[PDB]
């Protein structure tokens, strides 16, 4: 059957639920920022200035 | 993108504008506002593997080599699941709830364009005309949202790729354009690039094999159309987008390994990786579907 | 020599649909592989969102 | 204009001062572009006398 | 193809794929299925004369 | 302790174990148990001035 081993991500404290197996790991920053798309003008050079 | 440790990743989002005029003798801090922020998340799935086992007497009683070819079918069985897992994420950006259909109010939403009833469009030359007609209305929806005109793609099955080649033949069109009749190729159509995919409505991997070589599947393509569901298996005709709507995060990459067993006199070969998938921008996506019966 | 026409990206694609191999009789004034329009009666066509 | 506080700039994991300065000079070029196209529809509503 | 002596010929055939998720604790030996083989045969007909 | 950015910190916790005898011919995997884990948290309050 299965192999006995360690549970490094499960929380097995006193009086604490252990139904999640990824509770002690952290969330990290990806490395890219989603900025809005740029806008451009069209009438800059089509009249008298 | 790639990371080193952790169970998730984060992408920040921001955007706004401003502008008023100030009378002489006023303060700038009486008519001030701010810009808004939000975020997105993508989570890792797990570990995916494949292996074979070979004995030493059957490898000596045989007349052709097998070892070098078993390692070529282990590296392409893992590259097809990651290809069907991404095409199922472009059909869930289009099923978002109405009250949460865009990132920041005022940036844009997703487009779902209908073609017509299936009963009426019976001839295979009556459907390519509609498909071509609806690719000029989907070109004006990506421009109202300021999407750049540099990388646009359209995905469809090989069955609907031959319904556009039948509407540009001498029996249906007035003059020659686009296609090549001697080889069967289509050039760009309004800035799009046409791609045919034999495995479009197949999802990701599972947890158990079948008899042919049966359990919980991840990234399943939606099955039945309903009130809150717009894209399903019984509606889709194609998908179009810009290359900024879907992303991938890698923790570990592909690798091969070898091992020798002495208690059973054999050899073993394994391959594995770990990845995650998700969607980012709702305003760079769309779909073509059949009209309700 | 300097005349211009301004319209939205919605009514700009209705002129592209009327010069297609399914509505017209011969080729004129457009490029089907990119979606561009040349000059029309000495005017210049501009799309403004 | 824009205002940035100091306590909130120490808990953050990326830089924001570069993008705030690009949306300021781009928001002042769209008003001048849209105010010219509104002077062509006023020439058409002048009174009859 | 051309042969020098014998009464038949043989062509081998093979091919298969697929991979699955492994939860921590399970064994690779309990989810193993192999790739299959088969063959094709072509025989000499005889002597044709006129 | 000292950090550089964030809104809180983490401290992990661990347990203990014991040893046993092994006769010649027995396996180590039939007498195995595990060690447990948990965590603790501390948060930042704000800015204090004079």
């Amino acid at each position: 059957a299965n192999v006995p081993g360690q549970k490094v991500g499960t929380d097995q404290g006193k009086g604490k639920s252990g139904s999640d197996a990824l509770a002690l790991f952290l969330k990290v920053f990806a490395g890219e920022v989603l900025t809005a798309f740029t806008r451009r003008s069209v009438t800059a050079d089509k009249h008298i200035v | 993108r790639t990371i080193q440790n952790g169970k998730s990743a984060q992408f920040p989002v921001m955007g706004r504008t401003s502008g008023v005029y100030l009378a002489p003798g006023e303060r700038l801090s009486d008519k001030r506002k701010g810009i808004k922020h939000t975020e997105k998340n993508i989570t890792i799935d797990g570990l995916l593997t494949a292996d074979v086992m070979i004995f030493d007497i059957e490898d000596a009683m045989n007349h052709y080599d097998v070892a070098g070819e078993y390692s070529n079918q282990l590296g392409e069985a893992l590259a097809i699941a990651a290809d069907g897992a991404v095409l199922a994420e472009m059909a869930i950006l289009c099923n978002l709830p109405a009250a949460s259909n865009e990132n920041i109010a005022g940036l844009g939403t997703a487009s779902v364009l209908e073609v017509g009833k299936k009963a009426d469009l019976n001839t295979p030359a009556k459907l390519g005309e509609a498909i071509i007609g609806q690719l000029t209305i989907a070109r004006a929806k990506l421009t109202s949202n300021y999407v750049p005109a540099g990388d646009r793609y359209f995905y469809t099955t090989p069955d609907n790729y031959s319904a556009i080649l039948a509407a540009l033949m001498p029996n249906a069109a007035n003059y020659a354009a686009l296609i090549d009749p001697e080889t069967g190729n289509i050039r760009n159509v309004m800035g799009f690039v046409v791609v045919e995919v034999p495995h479009l409505v197949q999802g990701g991997a599972g947890g158990t094999r079948g008899a042919d070589g049966a359990s919980g599947q991840k990234h399943a393509f939606p099955a039945t159309a309903a009130g809150a569901v717009k894209v399903a298996m019984d509606n889709v005709v194609g998908l179009f987008s810009h290359r900024s709507a879907v992303g991938t995060v890698k923790l570990r990459d592909l690798a091969l390994e070898r091992d020798r067993d002495v208690d059973a006199q054999g050899d073993l070969i394994v391959g594995k990786y770990a990845m995650g998938h998700g969607g980012l921008r709702p305003e760079a996506a769309g779909a073509l579907v059949f009209s309700p019966a």
